């Protein structure tokens, strides 16, 4: 399946929309889109050196500059971690080089036991088979299961990330906690956590514990800079995206199981 | 026999900063219905069932004057002031246990209950020298225990100290409870136990939203839903919001004192007995 | 099921043995325990008060002593972790009150992914599914499981204990390992870890977190006293046995769900 | 630059308590063996690719002159002085750093790699005034790293100090490695990574008795098989048991040095860098 998404919540937003639609329209929003679409399309594999990724990362910019300000005017409420916050948990969604599968950008968090009855329990068991909704997952591959003729369809992860746009304290705290559920269900599994900026409130050093990377996308040091109405303004830096090659790297790995 | 006021302190905060607040407090009269409330709470001195369940009426009297008023007039309150409101009330219910326990406990508050230490070293020779160390404390909403000095030296001989606090008990206060809260406080309560093994943590609910199924009730020990009612509820045709519990707030108030009434650590005693808690 | 664990023991000894055979029946060895199986029966459920597991624990160490003596003369070598060490992993096996069921002796650890091939992991995916060999297990309930038309037989457990003769320092650290896998598995389980004697070689304090606790059945400070052939010599006490009833408990309470 | 002679001290030890053992040592010329092997390893004093090898044939002659007598003639050798043999030769491999380094590493030997800090105060009072607190700590065959002193004062003023080591490389040193004892390694890496996040974490086997199906790698950096042989192998047609790989102990002194080479924990070089390990 070729899941943008993004794309898929555009299809979504014009269809229920109307004044949305008329908006998307006049605004150039999916136009906007498909330019710099077709920029990173440009960007194949063989363009998967260091120049590629920063030319790809600047189209991105100019993107996500112009998507900000439609839902950052006067058009107008439901625009926040629905469309905007779903621009960046997508990118190289395809490698080509090993490119074994995937299953998803959701994964298989655990199971417990629920059933009413005695009887019930002999019958068939209830449970309860938990799966979150992470902002971007690439598996190793697969399965379904089945418990007592209950049949669920298996993700296992390699990856997993989510992406803000600011990381504050409390949370971390939180985040940490989905992590440790993480790697229980999915031992070798990488956890990243991405942001733009940050906004460390104490500046008290964090959890290193079950996260394996964060990222500043940004670089840059507080928040409150671009929060500010004033003269900062933040860059997305190219070479930030670039070390993300820690997880294609780890991806590859797993693949060739020999001695 | 000491208390800090948590509610009170944000209500004078408020007062200063946020004009459109400090309009509403006294125009409303948020700050005589608080004041009533705290001289009211210093009062009641004894400590058997019936003193307790006079204490919790003066909450509950509280809340019925102030939280409309925050509800209607205010933004900046939901998350702001009115979960601050139980955290003084226990501050209040637990001020008069110097006495009973007969040593002075220096936290009775809302404080940062320890959870973990662990070695970062900037490079090899930082690690030899004096290695920087990180803890890890989670904030709760009302702790009772002790004060401590964690102190670090390396080969280099010049100290590192950090003020830690070493729980007996930690109580968490929600307006209503969820499930990604409720997982926020199962992942703590893991890692609590594990900091002080013998520290009691308590969930204190009015409402409950929870999602159907049997919630895990794994490592807390005790989680209270004080108002006997279902979020859903709040929104439903012939509502009325129940009142905070009074026999709760006593099995919570009788459960904290046995628990600091026991011996908790003790090798010998595990011996003759077996059992370590 | 009626596993007697310890029983099937001696059926599988005599059977193989002929030497051990012709031993038990001159050392008086299944009616010894014959002896002591019919004085723990004539305790009942209306007998299981105080004074009722005092004399079941007398019973016991008759038993256990004659039990001892036998593998600890000349007569003669695989008598280790084999026969004694299953003799205390059995007793009040079967309630009566709640009696829900169980699922046996063993509980199922875990599951983890090893397919050879892409092609492979679409017909069906290899899976290691982990089930270790513990000494008691006490289950709430109930299933099989499947997985990609893969099937293995589920039990879900409320307790779990070993039982030793005496724990030592580097041992328990490994019994904590333990803990930690089964306690992921399954959430609410209590993990018992159950020994006569207790040898704590270094006088440091043990490991609180995991195990939800240690039974000291002798109550003997050290095995050393025993181990030396001298004057000391431990005593089974009924008042420790008498305080498992917080297995019992907590098993019960998870059969009324409710508010 | 010293050396503490895990294996040495343990042979010095065996001939005087076990006087089967101190008979079947002279007899058998275990202390010639050993004081060849020990004034031959502490000769090589460059460490150059080279060099490495040259101290790993040291090694492997040691062996074997000495193991299969303690095999053939000892009962009390196995689990009493054959493992601190790699023990003891990593002991002379790493007692050069200092000066590569540029700091004194008080810690090349086995010591206990601290893992965590728990409180578990015995009453109330002694909670307010001083609580108990304890360190547990994993042994390790060979650790590299720098010793503190923690401390812990309560209300009452009088201080707890106890002595820690935080490790840089921790390594684990076997004969033959099956899976109850990876698995115990499995569990001390997670407790280790928590501790030390920057701190190594090697498993050195001669043989491998692992159990067929995929192992997980998963939180133990690297797993050494020195020798390139299943244990299997030990009792089948035509066996020659392998050298020790001079190759992996290269790239073990490589590992080590690099991971002591660069820059670990820095809040500014994440930023630049984006990467925090």
């Amino acid at each position: 399946f070729f899941i943008y998404e993004q794309l898929s919540h555009k299809k979504n937003l014009e269809q229920k929309g109307k004044n949305a639609f008329d908006e998307e329209t006049e605004e150039l929003v999916r136009q906007a889109k498909s330019g710099y679409h077709a920029f990173i399309e440009g960007i194949n594999y063989d363009e998967v050196t260091k120049l590629d990724l920063n030319s790809s990362v600047a189209a991105l910019e100019d993107y996500i500059s112009i998507a900000k300000e439609i839902e950052k005017k006067h058009k107008m409420f439901n625009w926040r971690s629905d469309y905007a916050g779903s621009i960046i948990p997508e990118f190289l969604y395809r490698i080509v080089h090993v490119a074994t599968v995937k299953a998803g950008l959701k994964p298989i968090f655990s199971t417990r036991n629920t059933i009413i009855e005695i009887s019930g329990a002999a019958h068939r068991e209830g449970l309860q088979i938990r799966r979150k909704n992470e902002d971007f997952a690439l598996g190793f591959h697969e399965v379904d299961v089945k418990i007592a003729s209950e049949s669920h369809r298996v993700i296992s992860l390699a990856v997993a990330c989510e992406v803000k746009t600011n990381i504050d304290k409390n949370k971390l705290n939180g985040l940490d906690f989905s992590a440790e559920r993480m790697k229980r269900t999915y031992p070798g599994s990488a956890y990243f956590l991405i942001t733009e900026t940050l906004d460390f409130s104490p500046d008290e050093n964090h959890s290193s514990g079950l996260i394996d990377e964060i990222y500043v996308l940004r670089k840059q040091v507080r928040t409150k800079n671009r929060v500010q109405k004033a003269p900062l303004c933040p860059s997305v830096f190219a070479e930030l995206l670039e070390d993300i090659l820690e997880i294609s790297y780890r991806a590859s790995n797993v693949k060739g199981h020999v001695y | 026999n000491p208390l800090v006021y948590t509610h009170g302190g944000k209500l004078e905060r408020k007062s200063k900063k946020d004009k459109t607040a400090s309009k509403v407090f006294e125009e409303f009269g948020v700050m005589e219905a608080y004041n009533c409330w705290k001289e009211a709470s210093l009062c009641i001195q004894q400590r058997d069932k019936d003193s307790v369940l006079k204490l919790v009426a003066a909450l509950n009297t509280y809340k019925d004057a102030v939280e409309p008023i925050f509800d209607s007039r205010l933004n900046s309150a939901q998350e702001v002031l009115q979960p601050s409101i139980l955290e003084e009330f226990f501050e209040y219910l637990f001020s008069r246990i110097d006495s009973i326990v007969g040593v002075n406990i220096p936290i009775r508050h809302p404080a940062k209950g320890y959870l973990s230490l662990s070695f970062n070293p900037h490079n090899i020779e930082t690690l030899i020298q004096s290695p920087e160390y990180t803890v890890r404390a989670k904030d709760h909403d009302f702790i009772i225990g002790g004060s401590a000095k964690l102190t670090i030296q390396g080969h280099g001989g010049e100290g590192e100290t950090t003020n830690i606090v070493v729980p007996a008990v930690a109580i968490e206060c929600k307006r209503y409870l969820e499930r990604n809260m409720l997982d926020e406080c199962a992942g703590t309560a893991e890692r609590l136990k594990r900091a002080t093994p013998y520290c009691l943590y308590f969930v204190v609910a009015e409402y409950l939203k929870l999602d159907d199924g049997a919630p895990e009730l794994t490592e807390i020990d005790e989680i209270y839903i004080l108002r006997h009612q279902r979020n859903s509820e709040r929104n439903k045709p012939g509502f009325k919001p129940n009142p905070i519990d009074g026999e709760l707030i006593w099995d919570l108030y009788q459960e904290v004192m046995n628990h600091l009434g026991k011996i908790w650590w003790d090798p010998n005693s595990a011996l003759q007995r077996g059992k370590v808690f």
